[PDB]
RNA sequence: UAGGAGGGCGCGGCGGCCGAUGCAAAACCCGGGGCGCGAGCCCGGGCGGAGCGGCCGUCGGUGCAGAUCUUGGUGGUAGUA
RNA sequence: AAAUUGCCGGGAGGGAAGCGGAUGGGGGCCGGCGAUGCGCCCCGGC
């Protein structure tokens, strides 16, 4: 974003390639945003992955077991897309993943907004990989 | 059953957000929403309510009137929520600090070459958020050519309203109702 | 895969709002059309005649669009937009769209089982 | 006196030169005005 | 019989925009080309382009062949986008597939 | 006198007397003790996506269900429901959970 | 947009700047935005406002 | 009610974006399941056998129960006169 | 495709039928129609 974050939001709050909107524009409207670096994929300015300098992504890696990528945008390198995101491939267990995410998101005051949400997505991604490894042992309905 | 007019719901209307979907104007709107909410300055209230205006409620104000309004008040920052047009009828303009939406590219050059500083409303919100030492202004609203047509009808006594005429001349609405010698004098 | 809704779903009317005089004729569809007559017993709302939709029959905002499952539905065409319900599976339910292939449905359902997303169509096209 | 430079990304088989960036145009900094863009694009695409 | 109010050739087909308004709009579009979030929102695959605004040397001017143009796109990051268009070509749904579109 | 009980309970001085702030003026000096920052778990196994809420220990302390005036340990009662409807039994005593405890005798 | 290095350096000569007759187009100067800085974060969180 | 305005639903194109489709598209049928107050929408099953949808902007020969409406079909009258 | 007709299976009928609101009785259809998992522990190796 050469232009500021608020302006990018006012530019893309109504249409962009990563926005999946269904059920019309009535009270039934359902809105998600499917860019890689949006955590809840909720299309709001808090979570928007395009209108922000400081964004974090938590994704399962390519085909390989139990490797999670945590990426944070580099604020200063921002007009350089090839060197725009600091990606971090970590493969340790969950408690040491959570400490490192807190290190990279909340503890350095990078963006404490998304302290809890980034960790929640980390839990979801981790257990997704865990069940891709083991299988459906639990119906997860109680 | 209760004896109310339209169930009590307010029947007047006002703007609550500009019809204009200009993103910069929406950002000023957000800023001044914050300011009027957290600051409680009546000046911010008026500025907000005047960003919620149409371009016929935001007429241009030229320097020949702005300088009148700045004659002896150079300490206070002029604010006009509208447009500043130049006016080739004035010669010496005091170095003045004016905040506005737009500056006609010749009027902004006039002000800069006169040595004043030419602001936008965000720069105004920097060094006068509550509006310290500011001079709010409005351009002439009823000066618009269309307004010369409004009011009581052209053909009733004492009305000086311009009637819609497709062209001026002797043949275009001068005959009967505009003089004694053909009918009556309006 | 456990519903998040903690409020009982209440519906002020479950019966549909069929068009007045949809019964006597076949050409009239069942869908509602406001009777515009000047002497229409439906528009004058005599008792014993069909009920019109008001706004008063509206349902609670916090229990609106929840299926009987207690999830709001979201229709997905592919794995790409299936996977973006990771942090909504307690409140959003995927439905694979009606025109996908059975092959892609197997893939979406396999993916949704491991992302733990409720799906109401996992027994479709097989 | 400050404007950023844009480094030119040379290609393969490109001669070595002691070259620097092109300074950022002022046009590339103009207000981004989506409503005017959509209005003007509506009319110009109706103009064909 | 007829159609109601038959279509006539003297509709307003071409609309006029002020020359200065066209120029202002071209200015805003050029400005919007420079912002990586706007391009990425607008739908171009740019995760490997070196710099914005993406500028290549004049050695590009001399190329002749389409393979050479592809090779040029390979140093840049554009070729992901070019492939996106190439594999997203598909028949236009609707009457356009028989109105010469 | 439910109202008089309510007033006497609601009086500030008697609220002191009930909540027993005295004998809390005994243990911790002659001043009311401080509270601290417990619960240093710092070991969350799993992060729920929605806003987190933990389980309730019900801190509310319901009044025991009151017994009828015309019931005294030693009455003969009449059952009404269940398989023993109509049986005439003996009320021994009200057990602690709030239900009557009866015998036939068997 | 991918600009070649010839086009990029004359984009200034074509569209110009905030100066009369600087552009190769007659009667045209770049529009100026209604805000110099559009960072509501910095405005609202500036020392002056806060 | 006459009337006025706002917000939406829906049909068909164009400029864009995201997709589906011979492991079955469009259409149509259903005592199938739902969502919305409602226009309407989503899913299931069958026939079907090749295309189709969603979102943003925008455009239009755009929404039918009447007009002794127009074209085509079908009834009761009637196995009667 | 509907209008409309036939056959098969069901239903109901004292000079109309159809429709609205109640449930009730039949059907027909719904397993995201309705759960079995959390914490504590000890091995037995991973
Ligand atoms: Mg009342
Ligand atoms: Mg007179
Ligand atoms: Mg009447
Ligand atoms: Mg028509
Ligand atoms: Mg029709
Ligand atoms: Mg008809
Ligand atoms: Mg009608
Ligand atoms: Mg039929
Ligand atoms: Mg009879
Ligand atoms: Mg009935
Ligand atoms: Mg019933």
């Amino acid at each position: 974003t050469t232009v500021p974050g608020s302006l990018v939001w006012e530019l893309v709050k109504k249409n962009n390639c990563f926005l999946i909107k269904q059920f019309g524009n009535s009270n039934a409207k359902v809105q998600f945003s499917k860019e890689p670096n949006n955590l809840y994929n909720v299309h709001s300015y808090k979570f928007s992955g395009l209108a922000n300098s400081k964004t974090v992504a938590v994704q399962p890696s390519a085909g390989e077991d139990k490797a999670v990528v945590l990426s944070t945008t580099k604020t200063k390198k921002q007009n350089t897309p090839a060197k725009l995101q600091h990606k971090t491939l970590m493969r340790k267990e969950f408690r040491k993943m959570a400490k490192s995410v807190k290190n990279q998101v909340c503890d350095n005051y990078y963006r404490p907004d998304l302290t809890k949400p980034a960790l929640a997505r980390l839990s979801a991604v981790y257990r997704s990989l865990q069940v891709s490894k083991s299988g459906i042992k639990k119906k997860n309905r109680q | 059953g209760i004896d109310l007019v339209a169930g009590g719901r307010n029947k007047r209307t006002k703007r609550t957000a500009p019809k204009s979907d200009d993103v910069y104007l929406k950002l000023l709107v957000k800023l001044y929403r914050f300011l009027v909410r957290r600051t409680k300055s009546q000046f911010n209230a008026v500025i907000l309510k005047r960003l919620f205006m149409s371009k016929t409620n935001r007429p241009p104000l030229s320097m020949r009137r702005l300088v009148r309004f700045m004659e002896g008040k150079e300490d206070k920052i002029a604010v006009i929520v509208g447009t500043i047009t130049d006016d080739q009828r004035v010669y010496e303009i005091p170095a003045m600090k004016v905040a506005a939406l737009r500056f006609t590219e010749t009027a902004r050059a006039r002000i800069v070459n006169a040595g004043g500083e030419c602001l936008t409303f965000d720069q105004l919100a920097l060094r006068a958020p509550l509006g310290q030492n500011t001079l709010l202004l409005r351009g002439p609203k009823n000066a618009r050519e269309a307004v010369r047509h409004f009011g009581k009808a052209p053909g009733v006594p004492h009305s000086h309203t311009k009637p819609y005429v497709r062209s001026k001349g002797r043949k275009f609405e001068k005959a009967r109702g505009r003089r004694n010698s053909r009918g009556f004098k309006v | 895969a456990v519903p998040l809704l903690t409020r009982k779903i209440v519906k002020k009317r479950v019966k549909h709002f069929k068009r007045a005089h949809s019964d006597r004729y076949i050409g009239l569809k069942q869908s509602w059309r406001r009777p515009k007559g000047i002497d229409s017993r439906v528009r004058r709302k005599f008792k014993g005649c069909t009920l019109m939709p008001n706004i008063g029959y509206g349902s609670d905002k916090k229990t609106r669009h929840y299926l009987p499952n207690k999830f709001k539905k979201f229709v997905v065409h592919n794995v790409s937009e299936l996977e973006l319900l990771m942090m909504h599976n307690r409140t959003y339910c995927a439905e694979i769209a009606h025109n996908v292939s059975t092959k892609k449905r197997k893939d979406i359902v396999e993916r949704a089982a491991q992302l733990d997303i409720v799906v109401t169509n996992k027994l479709a096209r097989l | 006196t400050a404007r950023p430079l844009v480094s030119v990304k040379a290609l393969d088989g490109d001669m070595a030169t002691d070259a620097a960036g092109v300074p950022m145009p002022h046009v590339m900094k103009a207000p981004i005005r989506p409503d005017v863009i959509t209005f003007v694009h509506r009319l110009v695409s109706c103009n064909s | 019989g007829r159609m109601f109010a038959p279509t006539r050739i003297w509709r307003k087909w071409h609309r006029r925009v002020n020359v200065r308004l066209r120029r202002v709009a071209v200015a805003s579009a050029l400005a919007a080309t420079a912002v990586p979030a706007i391009v990425t929102a607008r739908g171009h695959r740019i995760e490997s382009v070196p710099e914005f605004p993406l500028v290549v040397s004049d050695s590009a001017e001399g190329i002749e062949k389409t393979a050479q143009a592809i090779k040029v796109l390979k140093q840049l990051g554009a070729y992901a986008d070019a492939e996106k268009a190439k594999d997203s070509v598909g028949i236009r749904p609707g009457k356009g597939k028989m109105r010469n579109r | 006198s439910k109202m008089a009980l309510g007033i006497k309970r609601a009086s500030r001085s008697h609220t002191y007397h009930r909540r027993g702030l005295w004998a809390i003026k005994a243990k911790h000096g002659g001043a009311l003790p401080k509270a601290e920052k417990p619960a240093a778990v710092a070991e969350p196994k799993f992060y729920p996506a929605d806003d987190v809420k933990p389980r309730t220990v019900s801190t509310r302390k319901p009044h025991p269900t009151k017994l009828r005036s015309t019931i005294t340990p030693g009455t003969v009662l009449i059952l009404l429901a269940g398989r023993y409807m109509g049986k005439r039994v003996v009320f021994l005593k009200q057990l602690q959970s709030g239900l009557l405890l009866i015998t036939g005798p068997f | 947009v991918i600009w070649t290095e010839s086009a990029f350096k004359k984009l200034d000569e074509v569209y110009g700047s905030f100066e009369a007759s600087s552009s190769k187009k007659k009667g045209f100067v770049l529009p100026r935005p209604k805000m110099t800085n559009a960072d509501l974060g910095r405005l609202i969180n500036s020392d002056e406002v806060q």
